[PDB]
């Protein structure tokens, strides 16, 4: 206790007078009000490694990257047809591990032919396939490291006798589905441990007869089988794999060249549909869109580099990660930017940045480069902020007149 | 924003009392009415200047100023807006011919010469599908850059010699494409 | 003084950058040669320098070096003046 | 009349409290919760009476008459009276 | 403790900032306290670098107002000082002693502050150079200097000034040989767009203390070898000397456009002081004087026009009397003079950017600002258009 | 310029002597008698951590930019910066 009374002193007639005092020093200090000036006073990208190891990736360009979708970031690169030597193989499917930080190929894989494709077996995490140049889908399983192809191809009609650039899966372990698209004007969703005969072979042909070259496709999320195809050149195809509504569906454009890269995400906060689908195409472009719009948000058009591939992961999905034939990783937010990059970074020299992947569900890129190079950011920055309902918002208003 | 009010009400106050639906004579004090309209649309035009030159210093290279400077191309009609903020266009004018002199550069050093030409491989473009494709790539950027040239200068793009300049090196390029 | 003025109203940036180049050149060669070691690192430009002024100094009153003249000893004294506050401040402060 | 001085210094400039120390240390007349006024001007008590005996040090007759701590986010006048003190915080701008 | 861990301290890189910040916080604790129509406002005297040292000009600061660089063309007096001074004072602190001191190595002249900078205290020299002074450094030397090529700066640059705006920010700063040079605001080792006022008669015309309409326009009043003012642009074909405004008799020594339009019409008129005695009143489209003020005691040195009252403008002399002159009341005679102490040939005349303070470049070293409150912003458009057109019809006898 | 430093600033009426102490309570810069001021320097350097842990203790985000000791017989004007610190004496003149 530090007094009986506290508002006696308060009120007394003498103590008051000490408070007069008081308060004249207060008025004293108070009627100063003056500043200091100043007089010029003045007062993230966190890139990882690069997987570049020479014993494999000696001159092989990447070829479509896919994330592990069944490890914990140990990726694959597919790789594209290098004359390093005649009768060595063209391309080389190899795998490394972020998780263990290291640089060379973690799983070495390499058929007759050139993977331009290669994917993980959903809920099989022993065994990786790789779509080759030559048609020949090619298994391996993925943790014995076996450089010689475990299932190989039936170079059939229905089966696929050109370049799958694309082979993924779908579903889980009911609903895998190891669809190998390529130029043949088809997909084929063969099995993940039986690749003699494709399951769900269908065609992907247009009004027109001819078998439509597809380049660089994609899934949707939550395996609706609503794969968009990217033709010859543009051409967004949607499409299905079951039911009547199996193949060809619609096609839009917003763009010319060959699309690069495509994905989709999940959510973005609980708010958006999931299903912005952004492609982008060797016409120098990236543009956003939807299955229900068939023509929405602006192309942002990547010029001065042919472009490669975008990626956006459900954390932050307003997140994409473009970039050109000279290298410029520029990944960012609608719901914060226009058409800028917020994090834009020009890669050493001018690598071709073929694949630019997000972890989905998580931050870091994959990065598939002009020679067997797989350069890996992250932000540490752009976290997945709440209500990321800006990142649709702000597209509403772009998509009004 | 408030420039609005003013065009819509000394728009019609001024515009419907010149000759209030009457012509047929001299026509010069019909003239003189509207001229005090004119007056004030040059007062709504040094507000429209003033706005447009924030939103549109906001933004200034060839392609982000473009953007603003495009969604207000009828804005930049009238001489009394488009010789004052000629400041600005002239260098995005020239920003555009440093533009296609790049794009000229971007043939110089095309596709089979860029690490594109491998890269299209990946998707299967050899430089005869894939050069030709790089062609009519610059041709789609400089259709752009037309675009740029014809609504930097909006109906006076020919007026602006840099851009008549580019119009014709472009197409001659776009030729060469 | 009337032809004077009219070579001074034709080109006066001979003689112009002459005086600027005189003070600047003072200014110059002090801040720039003022250390043992920072002449002797400053050297290389020096030389050109010290070169074109000799050239400039021996043929001069010419038709067609005059001009060229006093403008390679401005020049060359405004760099010697940049690179000797540069020399000035990395070898006091 | 300390409530028409404590009334109109609170529609001040930028005042961020009011206070006075009462029981040497242990205020009364508080604007604010038990920490803000009196732990603070507890502190601030005993600080400034080491500060008494800081200046009684280098003097014994040069005793404190008033004290300005201004930062970049506070101004603290103190007002020494004989057994109270008196803090006032103000905001620099 | 030992001389040489205190001297390699003190001067060691880290104690630039701790000297700056110990100078600058002792200046600020300078305001003592207590515990118990022209004003004439305040002169500048700085003892180490204003006595004998003439003002070469002055300038108001757009950004961080109360500010002027008093530009000092340093005399035969002290070599071993560091030749040409720029001195910036404060108002708002109310101090005698400079704030900070940008001396350079050569007598600096007409030095001016840079628009959209906070830190950069442009000014040419003695030497052709456009010293570029940062007052970030502790150290009062310019790290940036002007070249002194055919291209570049040759004779002394006597009016530096800005125009353009944050797309094209030009440093646009002329010799009396008529090269006018736009120079970049960051590097100063090369100019953006160099050039020679060409003339029909007379070339290198010595131009003087130019400005420019407010508007930031690349033209600028030349103020010429006698008169003749040319109003001359940089790019396009009308670059170099375009138009010509005759029918004076001496060199131009101060000349101001049009400030910042207060409250009557844009006036696009410019005003000439001179070696003539007698200030001139023009527009930027007559060709003709449109009225030339009384004879003044000794040469006008410089004029600039109120932002508050653009109808007005101050002008000086050799005597010392400072004039501003309104033209909606008086016809021939000034509306309001005051002279400095004594005699001096008060060089500059410069109105704050704020309008109703005048910067006053007397004539060695000291610097006298004025404050008035009398004439503001009044509301008289249709007044002065009335009185400039009451002028050109009395003008012709 | 440290002497012009310590001309300007001791110009001023009231400064008794610029005797500017480190954080290492060293009379690093001082024109006084310094016996005298050093344990001067390193009682009022105590002092000023006390004061530095008054700034820190009662605000976490505050920083101690300038003190003001108004005492009966000077006004010790304490100006603290991030590094080291300063100790200037100023009568009420």
């Amino acid at each position: 206790l530090t007094e009986e009374e506290k508002q006696q002193i308060l009120h007394s007639e003498e103590f008051l007078s000490f408070f007069d005092h008081s308060t004249r020093i207060v008025e004293r200090a108070l009627s100063e009000q003056i500043n200091i000036f100043f007089d010029y006073s003045g007062r993230k990208l966190s890139l990882n490694r690069q997987f570049f190891d020479e014993r494999w990736s000696k001159h092989r360009v990447v070829s479509c990257l896919d994330w592990s979708s069944q490890y914990p970031e140990l990726l694959v690169a597919s790789y594209n047809n290098n004359e390093d030597a005649p009768h060595e193989p063209d391309g080389v499917a190899l795998v490394w591990n972020m998780k263990y930080k290291k640089t060379t190929p973690e799983y070495v894989f390499h058929c007759q032919s050139a993977v331009m494709s290669a994917t993980f077996a959903k809920f099989h995490p022993n065994l990786v396939v790789g779509g080759t140049y030559s048609g020949q889908i090619v298994l391996w399983d993925n943790r014995s490291n076996k450089r010689t192809p475990v299932q190989r191809t039936p170079l059939s009609a229905a089966a696929h006798t050109h370049p799958v650039y694309c082979v993924n899966v779908v579903g889980t372990q009911n609903a895998h589905n190891l669809i190998s698209i390529s130029t043949d004007g088809k997909i084929c969703s063969w099995s993940l441990d039986m690749l003699s005969h494709p399951q769900d072979s269908m065609e992907l042909v247009h009004k027109q007869s001819k078998a439509v070259a597809v380049t660089s496709m994609s899934f949707p999320v939550g395996d609706v089988n609503n794969f968009v195809v990217g033709s010859e050149e543009g051409s967004v195809y949607t499409a299905c794999r079951h039911g009547s509504k199996a193949g060809i569906s619609e096609m839009f454009e917003g763009h010319q060249g060959p699309i690069t890269g495509i994905h989709c995400h999940a959510a973005v906060g609980a708010v958006d549909f999931s299903h912005l689908f952004v492609t982008s195409s060797f016409d120098w472009t990236v543009k956003l869109w939807s299955t229900k719009n068939n023509k929405p948000l602006y192309s942002f058009e990547d010029n001065a580099g042919y472009v490669y591939d975008v990626m956006w992961s459900p954390t932050h999905p307003a997140l994409f990660a473009c970039v050109d034939g000279m290298g410029r990783l520029d990944l960012w937010n609608l719901n914060n930017d226009t058409e800028v990059p917020t994090a834009s970074i020009s890669v050493e020299g001018n690598p071709a940045l073929n694949r630019v992947r997000w972890t989905h569900s998580g931050r870091e890129i994959a990065v598939g480069d002009s020679e067997g190079q797989i350069v890996i950011y992250d932000v540490g920055e752009q976290i997945a902020v709440p209500r990321n309902d800006e990142w649709a918002r702000f597209g509403r208003t772009l998509a009004e007149i | 924003a408030n420039a609005i009010e003013e065009v819509n009400l000394a728009y019609e106050n001024v515009k419907e009392v010149d000759g209030l639906d009457v012509s047929k004579e001299g026509t010069e004090a019909w003239e003189a009415a509207m001229k005090r309209y004119d007056e004030r649309i040059d007062r709504v035009e040094t507000r429209i200047t003033a706005r447009l030159r924030d939103q549109l210093g906001t933004a200034k290279n060839a392609n982000e100023m473009f953007r603003i400077f495009s969604r207000f191309n009828a804005l930049f009609v009238r001489p009394h807006i488009r010789g004052a903020i000629r400041e600005y266009q002239t260098q995005l004018i020239q920003r555009v011919k440093d533009d296609i002199e790049s794009l000229h550069d971007k043939f110089k050093v095309q596709y089979p010469q860029s690490q594109a030409c491998k890269m299209s491989h990946v998707r299967d473009l050899p430089p005869v599908s894939g050069s030709i494709i790089w062609a009519k790539q610059i041709d789609r950027q400089l259709t752009a850059y037309m675009k740029r040239v014809e609504d930097v200068l909006g109906k006076g793009w020919e007026n602006h010699v840099e851009g008549q300049k580019l119009k014709q090196d472009g197409d001659s390029f776009r030729m060469k494409l | 003084i009337v032809n004077k003025a009219h070579q001074a109203n034709q080109l006066y940036p001979f003689a112009i950058s002459l005086i600027e180049s005189v003070r600047t050149y003072e200014r110059t060669c002090e801040k720039v040669e003022e250390r043992n070691t920072i002449s002797l690192l400053v050297a290389g430009l020096k030389k050109e320098v010290q070169a074109l002024i000799a050239e400039g100094i021996a043929l001069v009153w010419e038709s067609y070096k005059l001009d060229p003249y006093v403008q390679r000893l401005a020049e060359t004294v405004f760099n010697f003046q940049e690179k000797v506050d540069d020399l000035l401040i990395i070898e006091e402060k | 009349e300390v409530e028409e001085t404590l009334k109109r210094l609170q529609s001040q400039k930028g005042v961020q409290g009011i206070i006075v120390v009462n029981t040497e240390g242990i205020p009364i007349k508080s604007t604010m919760d038990n920490p803000t006024t009196t732990q603070y001007a507890s502190l601030m008590h005993s600080f400034i009476l080491k500060a008494r005996s800081t200046v009684r040090d280098i003097d014994p007759q040069n005793d404190l008459t008033f004290l300005r701590i201004r930062s970049k986010k506070n101004e603290i006048m103190v007002a020494p009276d004989k057994d109270y003190f008196l803090i006032v915080i103000q905001n620099p701008t």
